């Protein structure tokens, strides 16, 4: 996997190959795909992988 | 010269003066030269396009402009060269090695 | 205070640079700002009669062209409506409208505008919103539809208030025939369809011979 | 360049309003300022310069010959411009004197050093042959040096100095009268083991009327503050003095205190002891002899009136600077109340006056005649206050020269003989060194050689023949002591001349020219906003 | 200092400003390249659409504003109107010679060595092509040009229906086959009229063995088709003949204005009989033609086409022999049209295409001319097709005229890079290091083509390497010389065999322009752009 | 592209994938380089930055170049992130971990242009880093004797090779010497807050004094001051932290009496309480009265009538440097002021320096500090000094901690390559080009030195690599001489750390450039 250069709206700069961290750090607007980046979250909170 | 307070006409005359003295110096150290010595007239044509980018041209363009001139004066007297009679015509293709000297 | 004989001298030459720095820039703006003078302040302070052959005309008017109907041109910035309209010849002329959205009259001379432009390639019409072009907001209020006509320079038709002239619903064939019968619309020609086009290039002419 | 696939290309913030300067261009840009400055610098240089008229952001207008004044009020932008102020001002706080040439030699070293460039030599070659140069005139400087005594018993070489540092300052009328004062009043206040010169001690303060003439030394104190009391008198002879700094007032806890009153009685008995409190202190402060009474926080009427009333002229709300300046001078210690308050903390001052200022309703307080008075004031008058302030930087500029005699007392005769000496002794080293660098020591000879010129262009002598000539009299007789006749005295031997400087101001004049003109060159870029 | 009125960079910043330009010139068009490559489409303003595969065409439709692109673009323009084919890899080249050569600059090698470096590579690289890698179509016979046609439509619409495209291009080009004084072949390219419509796919498109018109007949009263075409070509209107602008009509005796007005017409009455009269069936003419006379040509039952093209009209005329007239007078200064001077052809028709007619005359004597119909799916399908039939009708050309043809998937590339490799040793000091740049540059095609099929560049380019270094240092292994790039499964292929040539003077043209074009720019280390 | 009429990401998001991306990032780095190019080796120059308020900053270290450059680039901040790695760790080598990573990208995006793969050439790069600093270590130059003089010399060559590229490379001998001398006298923390750095306006730069002691400047002196002695020869100094003056007991204090005896009794418990901490003092023998509370006029005058010195308001770090020289303890309270909390210098000194007053504890013959006090004409240059004997201290530190050296001037790196070229002559080929890539941006430093230097790079490379080609470690650029030189025998010594260090910074910058493949930009909230 690549890693990906994420800026927030803060200008706070991750660098990660990490899901979890990169939909965290992206500004998701389609309610659907809130939807799937919630259950991502919560599967990184029940398992962390 | 002028911050250490001469003034700009003794400035004047004396390089009046050695302006004198170096064409007196520059016309000693020339060489004479006649139009029947092909050679130095290459020669000449080579050094004024060394600095150009026809320079890596200059065994193509240099005797080009030597015949250019001398196809158009009378190489016994003639004090002058009239380059209207030179005419340059400019066409877009090709490269710099298709230059040409068309007599007509 | 004394000395009013200045003779400023080394000054100004010493400060050409941002002198005409500003100078261009105020240039651009009377140079754009003029080209509409001539519009603005003054305009604004300023039985065959029965039309049998205007249902036919429409009828055949209907039948635009094959490929689509295009639209009307529309100018982006002041900067741009100046560097579209001092290019081309004198032969071209030109059209303009000054617009904005939802105001009654825009829509009809619109549509009416892109017939015409799809029977009349000649001709270039274009459409400019008001607040692109900068005018008075006297204009903004009381001025919008304005059949504006340029042709390689200087104004050659001068119609402001066409809603009145025309009315509200007026179709091509009543702003059609109101710029002809002033000599401005261009001579209509029978121009066919061809197959779809033929001329790709002319520019070699290595055609033929027959030499023994 | 916004990447040679379209996309966006930002690197630096806000990059498209900001401006660099790359290379040889941006030295040339530095160089071409400093030798601006510079040459605004260099008319100012000499007994025959002419001052500049500076006027602040407020309109307020000051008539200055001081180079380091005046590049402080100047309004620069450049940031080699500031680097200058800067060297004017360091010269001013190391030195004190001098800080005008220090500028007109970088300028010159900056000036030689732009065509050494344009020959095709690096920079920090030209910086290596400068700091070569340099040292090789600071040794030169110590070798010709020479030495003056500093004893009290003998004050003729210190006055010459004074008076040669003065000489290009407007209080020239004054000349030697200035040169005097400065000097007593370095000597009188100084350890003379070579230690340091307080300048804490000497109070330098002017007041508008009179004459120039009229600037005077006082042995003691001078105080802007008068007699509390109108009718005290105006002289008091023989003073005890007894220097307080608690007011006359009843005493009042610092920490947070309530005392209540809850009978008559109390009231009676409070009334009562505030009435003890001011005489009690009254009488202890007369119980000790005291003719005159000096305090820093002033006090109320009943105490002003029971000062009069006992024969005690007093003074109140004199400055803590000011009560530590008569403690000194006075010989009497402060005291912070009146029970501590005994016979031997009392000063001794043999007259104690009020000074009137004619027509102004002002009255100032001095005190003189001391036994031993350690330190000094200088009251300068004027027919205005910007030759006030102007005298008061020249007689700080003398005071300084002098405290650099204290320092160090070796010096070297001024005039252009010694920048003249130097370039010929740097000129002398570079005929053997390899060539390299001989470009770099000759470009310093000939911009050292720039004060002399400054001399004789600002005295409407020509400067490029009486350099020369001046020079090669120095060649042919070997006196180093021949400089530029500014004043047209006729000779010049400035030995006898009597135009002295000190040496340690030459050197770090070389010292800090070259340290910033190889900061300048080595400077390559800039990035400002 | 300077005070000028403008904006100055110099040194480092320019060289690299100028990199940059011609740089993201060339990655415009970096990914249409190859069989592989993909087609770009480009839209304008006003909303025009152009879906196309040429370098040439795209970065004419491109607004530049860099000088040093816009000398990449002017290059690719030269080279396509000089060649017809390689506007990409010219560009390429010539954009990676730029970028090498500053590399080098950045070193503090001089530019002038690197110039001469790049000169003396050119000429060495060329005299190497010429010497040892060109192949002579004289043995392969027209395989070689169906080869040549087929390599050359790769990577555009028409490439998969390469089998019978390549065949109508080299029977339109073999059909416009003339000889000229010195005895040499000449094939007049663009003398194919080059026709679309929409409608059928591609197969359908025709092959005319005479010649297409654009126009139909101005009246619904003509025949729409002649058996025995007598054609007459005119380049002269028939209207009413209205008298010159310095005669002037005046009329005092009323009885003579209808004679007048009668004559007024007479004349051009007079004009078609004669015309008529000697067997002609077929018109045409340039200039516009009235009811009239439209007319009288119904009436004698013959073809009257109005407002021909000039060089359509021209061209019919030399294939069936007829001569263009601009008037009716003879040498005896009299009125008369003879019949030696009528064309004629097996038959003209009036065909319908695609709820369109055009005129198609078909089988011309004296001489035998060629035209192509092209049908697509839509205009832009049609658009595409005529550019790449074009340069496929050009590539015919070159190899038709000069019979030499080279192998291709970059084998040259490989072959030059290697051989300039080896040969920069031999000569100057820092020369060596510009020659070897060169060579290096002159990798860029093979790299370019594996990468767009994206296939392991690498790997392919170092086998492509390593197979024509052994055979440069074999001498018993020669025939490794063709080793090209097969992109369909990414393995080295020996590509003469497979069929895959274009022509030589392709590879010298653009070495030698692109060699220039970068000599051009290498030489700028200064910009002052005077503000307007 | 289509509008989707629910879009997902944020309105604004700026993204970039692909090929071009890691081009952009690599060019972005090549910029960032480029502004610290020239500030490398002997004849660097110097870097002159302005902020927005108008201060401006002259620096050579590339570190600081870089902080005062605001990049905003997410790849370009790798470079000064690795510059302030290295920075911090080591001290020197800012300007080279940038030029380094730099050389890396630049070597390695050709590559990337014909689509290899970015894991291939993190690997190539994480062996030959590995393989590089193994080779340092193994080649560095040790000795195994532990003899004083010799590491004193070590350390001053090491400081003098540190400092020869600022504008103090002419006083360079005397500022290691200095810096030597400041660094063997702590203890064994060399922390860097015990060794004080003054600066004075005015003066030249061999004036420049190390104080074996403690110096600092006065304090706001009050009323009384001047007529202290200002000179002992054995004195007592009493380090404290106390008020001494009139004041409230306690903040929340409050009296309440009703007799104007008590009120009397109060004010003279009140003048009681300061004379008694006075007299405390007093009867202690100290000479010297230091504070970091202040210090009021009442006991100014009442320790000048003792004929003692007093300094209110001293700062904490000074007072810590003055407690670790004389070798006392600050006391909160006065009530125990035995003999074992007093310290003690041999001479007590107030000058004047540069129209400033410094105080002087100088002759402490235990001392465990130092304090630099640096002259110069202006505040930047002073500034610059202070960075540059930073950079001299840190590496006598490193030094000090172990005596690994190799020979500088490129010779180091030069050999590397050598060696890394010759490793990669004996791999398969795919990892070959990437070492060989690798080894050639090696090249970088000497080739840098020469341009700055005005030289002909391209000759000195090859002579170089001639010479290290058939044998000869330590060969590097002799700047003076126009040619190449033996750089160890030219005592041209840095610590192996600082190029170890180096290396692995820029091959974890590098590596992490490479590892990127898209870029997103959400839309900065609050435009305001
Ligand atoms: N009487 C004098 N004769 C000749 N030169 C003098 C005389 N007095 C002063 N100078 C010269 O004038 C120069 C300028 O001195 P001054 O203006 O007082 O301070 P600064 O050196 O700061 O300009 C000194 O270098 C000194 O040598
Ligand atoms: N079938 C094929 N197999 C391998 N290579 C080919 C094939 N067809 C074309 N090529 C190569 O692809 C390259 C790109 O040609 P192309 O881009 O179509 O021409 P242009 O540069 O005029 O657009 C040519 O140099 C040619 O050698
Ligand atoms: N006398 C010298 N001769 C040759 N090279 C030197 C000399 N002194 C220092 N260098 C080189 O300068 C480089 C360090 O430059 P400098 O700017 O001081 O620190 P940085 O490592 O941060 O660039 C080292 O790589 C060293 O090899
Ligand atoms: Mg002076
Ligand atoms: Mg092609
Ligand atoms: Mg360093």
């Amino acid at each position: 996997g690549m890693n990906k250069m994420v800026i927030n709206h803060l200008e706070k700069l991750f660098v990660t190959n990490d899901a979890a961290t990169i939909l965290r750090e992206l500004e998701v607007q389609h309610p659907a795909a809130k939807m799937i980046v919630m259950a991502s979250h919560m599967q990184e909170q029940e398992v962390g992988d | 010269l002028l911050q250490k307070g001469i003034h700009p006409t003794i400035i004047s005359e004396s390089f009046q003066k050695a302006l004198e003295k170096g064409i007196e110096i520059l016309t000693d150290m020339s060489r004479p030269v006649e139009l029947s010595d092909r050679e130095t007239l290459l020669n000449s044509a080579t050094t004024s396009l060394n600095s150009k980018v026809v320079s890596q041209y200059s065994s193509l363009l240099s005797p080009m402009s030597v015949n250019a001139v001398m196809k158009v004066i009378d190489p016994a007297t003639a004090t002058s060269v009239d380059l209207r009679d030179i005419k340059i015509v400019k066409k877009l293709g090709g490269t710099i090695d298709d230059c040409e000297l068309v007599e007509g | 205070l004394a000395g009013e004989g200045i003779s400023v001298n080394t000054g100004p030459k010493g400060v050409i640079n941002d002198w005409r720095r500003f100078k261009q820039l105020e240039t651009e703006q009377r140079e754009e700002q003029c080209r509409e003078m001539e519009r603005l302040i003054k305009k604004l302070s300023m039985f065959l009669q029965q039309y049998r052959k205007q249902r036919m005309e429409e009828m055949r008017q209907q039948l635009h062209k094959g490929p689509q109907f295009k639209q009307v041109f529309e100018i982006s910035s002041g900067e741009g409506f100046l560097d579209m309209i001092d290019k081309e010849q004198k032969s071209i002329v030109i059209m303009v409208h000054i617009y904005e959205d939802g105001i009654p009259g825009t829509e009809a001379m619109n549509g009416c505008m892109i017939c015409l432009a799809a029977e009349y390639p000649a001709v270039k019409f274009c459409k400019v919103k008001s607040s692109v072009i900068g005018a008075s907001s006297q204009f903004t209020r009381n001025a919008l539809p304005a059949l504006l006509i340029y042709k390689g320079g200087e104004l050659i038709g001068n119609f402001v208030r066409v809603t009145d002239q025309l009315g509200d619903d007026f179709f091509a064939v009543d702003l059609e025939a109101f710029l002809q019968e002033f000599g401005l619309l261009p001579e209509k020609e029978v121009l066919v369809l061809t197959s779809v086009r033929n001329s790709a290039t002319c520019h070699s002419e290595d055609s033929d011979l027959e030499i023994d | 360049a916004f990447d040679e696939y379209g996309r966006p290309f930002l690197i630096i913030k806000d990059q498209d309003r900001k401006s660099r300067l790359m290379g040889l261009e941006a030295l040339k840009s530095h160089i071409m300022a400093a030798k601006a400055v510079a040459n605004t610098m260099r008319t100012s240089l000499g007994p025959n310069g002419l001052d500049k008229m500076m006027v602040d952001k407020d309109g307020d207008v000051t008539v200055t010959n001081d180079g380091a004044t005046i590049l402080s009020m100047m309004d620069v932008d450049h940031q080699i411009a500031k680097l200058m102020v800067e060297l004017s001002k360091s010269q001013d706080d190391e030195i004190g004197d001098g800080t005008t040439g220090v500028v007109v030699l970088a300028g010159a070293l900056l000036e030689e050093a732009e065509q050494l460039l344009d020959r095709g030599i690096h920079p920090i070659r030209i910086a290596d042959g400068y700091e070569q140069a340099a040292r090789v005139a600071i040794e030169h400087l110590d070798k010709i040096s020479d030495s003056v005594l500093v004893d009290i018993k003998d004050t003729e070489p210190l006055i010459q100095t004074a008076k040669t540092t003065l000489g290009s300052k407007v209080v020239n009328s004054c000349h030697r009268q200035m040169a005097e004062i400065a000097v007593n009043a370095v000597l009188t206040v100084a350890d003379m083991e070579r230690r340091d010169v307080d300048f804490e001690l000497i109070k330098v303060e002017g007041k508008v009327g009179g004459r120039l003439e009229d600037t005077k030394l006082i042995k003691g104190v001078i105080v802007d503050k008068d007699f509390s009391h109108p009718q005290m008198p105006k002289k008091v002879e023989d003073a005890k003095i007894a220097i307080l700094t608690c007011p006359f007032e009843p005493p009042k806890p610092k920490t947070k205190h309530k005392l209540d009153v809850t009978s008559v009685e109390d009231y009676k008995a409070l009334q009562k002891y505030e009435k003890e409190k001011f005489e009690e202190m009254i009488q202890q402060i007369k119980e000790t002899g005291a003719n005159l009474a000096i305090c820093q926080w002033g006090f109320d009427d009943e105490a002003n009136h029971l000062l009069l009333q006992n024969n005690l002229p007093a003074v109140r709300w004199v400055g803590g600077p000011e009560i530590e300046l008569i403690a000194i001078a006075t010989g009497g210690r402060i005291v912070p109340r009146f029970s501590e308050l005994t016979a031997e903390k009392l000063g001794f001052a043999g007259l104690v006056q009020e000074i009137s200022f004619g027509t102004t309703k002002d009255k100032m307080l001095v005190i003189e005649q001391c036994k031993n008075s350690r330190a000094v004031t200088i009251f300068i008058r004027g027919g205005n206050k910007m030759i006030i302030e102007e005298a008061k930087r020249s007689l700080h500029d003398a005071l300084c020269v002098i405290r650099n005699l204290i320092r160090d007392n070796r010096v070297v005769y001024g005039g252009g003989a010694a920048e003249i000496s130097c370039a010929l002794a740097v000129s002398q080293e570079a005929d053997k060194c390899p060539t390299l660098e001989q470009y770099a020591m000759r470009a310093f000879a000939d911009a050292l050689e720039v004060i002399p010129m400054a001399l004789s262009e600002n005295s409407g002598m020509n400067p490029i023949q009486t350099m020369t000539e001046v020079r090669a009299r120095q060649v042919k007789e070997m006196n180093p002591a021949l400089g530029i006749d500014c004043l047209h005295k006729g000779t010049n031997d400035m030995k006898q001349q009597h135009v002295i400087e000190t040496l340690i101001g030459k050197k770090q004049q070389i010292s800090l020219a070259t340290q910033m003109v190889r900061m300048i060159l080595k400077i390559d870029d800039i990035r400002k906003p | 200092p300077l005070s000028v009125f403008g904006d100055r960079s110099t040194g480092e910043t320019i060289r690299s400003q100028n990199v940059m330009a011609a740089a993201s010139i060339a990655n415009i068009v970096k990914s249409s390249l190859g069989p592989v490559g993909l087609d770009k489409m480009l839209v304008d303003d006003i909303g025009d659409v152009t879906i196309t595969n040429d370098g040439a065409t795209i970065l004419k439709l491109l607004e530049v504003e860099h000088p040093a692109a816009k000398v990449l673009c002017e290059l690719a323009d030269l080279q396509d109107k000089e060649v017809g084919d390689g506007t990409t890899s010219v560009v390429i080249i010539a954009a990676e010679l730029l970028k090498n050569a500053d590399e080098l600059v950045k070193q503090k090698i001089h530019p002038t060595s690197v110039i001469s470096g790049y000169r003396l590579a050119c000429k060495e690289a060329v005299r190497y092509i010429n010497e040892n890698l060109i192949v002579n179509t004289d043995e392969l016979g027209r395989d070689c040009l169906i080869n040549a046609a087929k390599t050359s439509m790769s990577s555009k619409i028409i490439g998969i229906n390469g089998d019978f495209f390549a065949n109508m291009v080299v029977d339109a080009v073999l059909a416009i086959k003339y000889t000229d004084i010195r005895g040499q072949p000449r094939y007049p390219v663009n003398s194919v009229n080059i026709l679309k419509a929409h409608g059928r796919s591609q197969m359908e498109s025709m092959l005319i063995s005479g010649y297409a018109l654009n126009c139909v007949v101005g009246s619904q009263g003509m025949p729409k088709r002649i058996v025995n075409a007598k054609i007459a070509c005119l380049d002269f209107s028939l209207q009413k003949t209205k008298m010159k602008l310095g005669v002037q009509v005046v009329i005092t005796d009323p009885e003579k204005l209808d004679q007048i007005r009668q004559r007024e017409s007479d004349i051009t009455k007079e004009r078609i009989q004669k015309i008529l009269a000697t067997g002609a069936n077929v018109i045409l003419t340039t200039g516009g033609i009235d009811d009239m006379c439209l007319k009288y040509f119904v009436e004698a039952g013959a073809m009257a086409v109005r407002r021909v093209l000039k060089r359509d009209l021209k061209r019919i005329a030399k294939a069936s022999g007829a001569t263009i007239l601009s008037t009716l007078a003879n040498l005896e200064g009299e009125e008369t049209f003879e019949a030696a001077m009528l064309g004629q052809a097996e038959e003209v028709v009036q065909e319908r295409i695609c709820d369109d007619e055009l005129i198609l005359i078909k089988n011309t004597k004296a001489r035998t001319s060629a035209s192509i119909i092209l049908r697509g799916a839509n205009d832009f399908m049609c658009d595409e097709m005529e550019r790449s039939l074009h340069d496929a009708l050009c590539v015919v050309k070159r190899v038709l005229e000069s019979k030499s043809v080279v192998p291709g998937g970059g084998a040259v590339e490989a072959a030059l890079s290697i051989y300039l490799e080896n040969y920069a040793t031999s000569m100057g000091s820092r020369e060596q290091l510009a020659i070897a740049e060169f060579a290096r540059s002159l990798l860029v095609i093979p790299n370019t083509l594996a990468v767009n099929a994206a296939q392991d560049s690498t790997d392919l380019v170092a086998k492509l390497r390593a197979f024509h270094n052994e055979a440069q240092v074999n001498p018993e292994r020669k025939n490794l010389k063709w080793i090209g790039l097969d992109l369909s499964n990414g393995k080295p292929r020996d590509n003469k065999q497979a069929g895959v040539f274009e022509p030589t003077i392709v590879k010298v043209k653009s070495l030698k322009f692109a060699t220039e074009a970068a000599i051009t720019i290498l030489r700028i280390d200064d910009l002052i752009k005077l503000h307007p | 592209m289509m509008p989707t009429p629910v879009i997902l990401l944020k309105e604004g998001t700026d993204s970039s994938q692909g090929i071009p991306q890691l081009v952009s990032n690599i060019s972005a780095c090549q910029v960032i380089a480029e502004a610290v190019r020239t500030t490398l080796g002997p004849r660097g120059m110097d870097k002159l930055i302005v902020d927005g308020r108008g201060k401006a900053t002259i620096s050579n270290d590339g570190a600081t170049i870089l902080k005062l450059l605001d990049v905003v680039h997410p790849a370009a901040k790798t470079l000064v992130d690795i510059a302030k790695s290295q920075d911090a760790e080591v001290g020197d080598g800012t300007t080279s971990v940038t030029l380094l990573a730099a050389e890396f990208l630049k070597q390695v995006k050709p590559y990337v242009e014909e689509g290899l793969h970015p894991q291939i050439i993190i690997r190539a790069f994480r062996t030959a880093t590995q393989l590089a600093v193994n080779k340092i270590k193994e080649i560095a130059v040790t000795v195994k004797k532990a003899d004083k003089v010799e590491q004193r010399k070590l350390l001053e060559k090491c400081a003098m090779t540190a400092l020869s590229s600022k504008l103090i490379s002419q006083q360079k001998a005397f500022f290691a010497k200095m810096v030597v001398d400041a660094v063997m006298m702590l203890d064994d923390l060399l922390q860097l807050k015990m060794i004080g750095i003054k600066k004075v306006q005015g003066g030249a730069l061999e004036d420049s004094q190390l104080v074996a002691g403690v110096a600092f400047k006065k304090t706001f002196s009050y009323a009384g001051f001047e007529m202290q002695p200002k000179k002992y020869h054995n004195p007592k100094i009493a380090l404290l932290n106390v008020e001494l003056e009139l004041k409230a007991e306690k903040d929340n204090a409050e009296i309440r009496v009703h007799t104007v005896e008590d009120y009397q009794a109060i004010v003279d418990a009140e003048w009681n309480i300061l004379y008694d901490k006075l007299e405390k003092i007093h009867h202690s023998g100290a000479k010297v009265v230091l504070s970091k509370l202040p210090i009021g006029d009442v006991a100014t005058q009442y320790f000048a009538d003792r004929d003692m010195f007093c300094a209110g308001r001293v700062p904490e770090e000074d007072l810590k440097r003055t407690m670790m020289a004389c070798g006392g303890s600050i006391q909160t309270s006065v009530n125990a002021l035995s003999a074992d909390v007093l310290g003690r210098c041999q001479v007590f000194e107030e000058t004047q320096i540069g129209g400033e007053r410094y105080n002087f504890f100088t002759g402490c013959p235990k001392a465990k500090t130092c304090t630099f006090i640096l002259r110069g004409g202006a505040e930047q240059f002073m500034e610059e000094t202070e960075r540059s004997l930073h950079d001299a201290i840190m590496i006598v530190r490193r030094a000090i901690k172990n005596d690994s050296v190799v020979a500088g001037g490129g010779a180091i790196e030069m050999e590397l390559s050598k060696y890394l070229r010759d490793y990669s002559r004996t791999i398969p080929g795919k990892q070959q080009l990437l070492i060989g890539a690798y080894a050639k941006a090696l090249e970088i430093i000497p080739r840098q030195l020469c341009d700055n230097a005005g030289f002909d790079a391209t000759n000195i490379l090859n002579k170089l690599r001639a010479r290290h080609a058939q044998g000869g470690t330590w060969y590097g650029v002799d700047i003076n001489n126009e040619d190449i030189a033996d750089n160890f025998e030219a005592f041209v010594w840095e610590p192996a750390m600082v190029r170890i260090n180096a290396l692995t910074a820029a091959s974890e910058a590098a590596c992490l450039i490479v590892s990127v493949d898209e870029t997103i930009k959400n839309p900065r909230s609050t435009v305001d």
